[PDB]
């Protein structure tokens, strides 16, 4: 019960607000496939082992055999980090006088606008940490500035593999190239065995589906599955397709930035062109719970006193009083770098040909 | 000396010559420098606009004293960090200083008094 | 000079404990307000080893 439109002495209701929250996509994160490794160093080593293991010959019983098998390879390697800080702050001029939208006469509360901003806050770093984990996905883990921070291939010493499909083609040998890609996962990670739980999972926008999807090698299975008994944060009932024990996800997720350029999540670095489609494909390792290592994202502590030499956690929120009861400042730290252990096993798909 | 002797290092100076700043939400006299390439910083010298070391006569258009270690090889810092930064706008620094060869030391100090920066007499 | 401490007897030395703002670290001070004094300065005599 408000004042009405025209007049002070009717009255009028108010139902509510309308809320229009921008579109957070978290593919990638709802995954849970980037496991949360937080240690007390704002830089962090890891050793790499290799093996090699060989058939062994047949010998004879009464002389003797043979076998010394060769040792084992260790190398260690460094890493660095990104560091996010978010700055907000609240003054009385946002309470005083202010009422809260879909509500009559209710004034608002420092709390409710604490809650607000602090809510604002999160889905910012949580938009950041998707960016982030499809970059990684990607094998270069850069920034939305364009400032790069670790280059997978280079310090894996893996070289990155392209598949070009070439849809446009009405002869193109899809099989091959899942075949091609699929032997190549299979080769490549040696994580001896435990791999892929799942499937080979390929993000893919919507150019490469849609291209995908209307090849006349592949159209008739596709259509096969046009049935309903065959999980975005925003776009729910995604476009997916199974082909060769290969999924085809389609995530057509992107984010802006300050300066207003839109930051396509499944793309590739220099392919501009409208009329290619770009895709990623990674084992879906998601499901082996403390046992993927593939994975991972290690958090670092804030600069302040008192958290030096401590454990990072994912959000540093700080709460600081103005002076002679000004206000409150906010801040709000990250200190975080996803990566991948085996960046062998991250593989580009293109839709144009070699 | 086979083993007569060896010398494993020296520790690298800490940052600890900032004595008061204007301490803001933002980095308030504190400013990123590109470092420059083939070139090592460390905590005390001071910088010019473009992010090199002042030089003999160069000496007034000082802009910041680095609080980093930078080093050139690996082009990484002391914590990590691809940047590196210097105090330019107001605050209170010891007097540990690392001026290059030829370098006044008292035309350094007015340039930055009059950008801001105020040094404090330091025993050893 | 600090508050509380005006028109005080004088100690030793005073050490305060001061912290910076958004927890970037402490601050010390340490004072002393001194001053050694003899009211006979003619009783200081000087020794030398050379000759006048």
């Amino acid at each position: 019960l408000t004042n009405s439109e025209k007049s002070r002495f009717f009255l009028a209701d108010l139902t509510g607000e309308v809320q229009s929250i921008p579109n957070t996509y978290g593919y990638i994160s709802g995954l849970g496939l980037f496991r949360s490794a937080p240690q007390t160093q704002t830089t962090f080593l890891m050793d790499l082992t290799d093996w090699d293991i060989s058939l062994l010959d047949a010998v004879d019983r009464t002389s003797r055999k043979a076998e010394t098998s060769a040792p084992e390879r260790v190398r260690q390697i460094s890493f660095p980090m990104m560091y996010f800080k978010e700055v907000e702050s609240i003054t009385p001029d946002e309470i005083q006088g202010v009422r809260q939208p879909g509500t009559a006469n209710e004034l608002t509360t420092e709390a409710v606008v604490r809650a607000k901003k602090l809510m604002k806050i999160r889905t910012k770093f949580d938009i950041t940490r998707e960016f982030l984990f499809m970059q990684a996905l990607k094998g270069k883990v850069i920034d939305a500035n364009g400032v790069l921070y670790a280059d997978l291939y280079k310090q894996f010493d893996v070289t990155k593999k392209t598949i070009y499909f070439d849809l446009d083609n009405p002869n193109s040998d899809i099989d091959a190239h899942i075949e091609d890609l699929r032997m190549h996962m299979e080769d490549e990670a040696k994580t001896g065995t435990v791999i892929n739980g799942e499937e080979i999972h390929i993000v893919v926008d919507r150019t490469f589906f849609s291209k995908l999807i209307k090849h006349p090698k592949i159209r008739d299975a596709y259509l096969a599955q046009q049935t309903p008994l065959a999980t975005d944060g925003v776009q729910a009932h995604m476009n997916r397709f199974y082909y060769g024990g290969v999924v085809f996800v389609q995530y057509n997720g992107k984010f802006k930035d300050k300066r207003g350029k839109t930051h396509t999540l499944v793309s590739i670095d220099g392919v501009s062109d409208t009329n290619v489609g770009v895709g990623h494909a990674f084992p879906n390792v998601a499901m082996l719970g403390e046992a993927n290592n593939i994975f991972e994202v290690a958090y670092a502590p804030c600069p302040k006193m008192g958290y030096a030499n401590t454990l990072g956690q994912e959000l540093y929120v700080f709460e600081y009083e103005k002076d002679r009861d000004e206000g409150i400042d906010f801040e709000a730290h990250s200190y975080m770098l996803p990566y991948c252990t085996r960046p062998q096993l991250l593989v580009d798909v293109r839709s144009d040909a070699e | 000396a086979y083993q007569g002797f060896t010398k494993l290092g020296e520790r690298e100076p800490l940052n600890d010559i900032i004595l008061w700043e204007e301490i803001t939400p933002t980095g308030h006299s504190r400013k990123e420098y590109a470092p420059v390439a083939s070139t090592e910083y460390r905590v005390g010298e001071v910088l010019k606009a473009d992010g090199s070391k002042v030089a003999a006569g160069q000496e007034a258009q000082a802009d910041s004293v680095c609080i980093v270690n930078f080093y050139a090889d690996l082009q990484l810092s002391y914590h990590g960090q691809l940047k590196v930064v210097g105090i330019y706008r107001d605050a209170e620094l010891k007097d540990l200083l690392k001026l290059e060869s030829g370098v006044d030391a008292a035309a350094v100090k007015s340039a930055l008094k009059a950008k801001g920066i105020d040094f404090v007499p330091t025993g050893l």
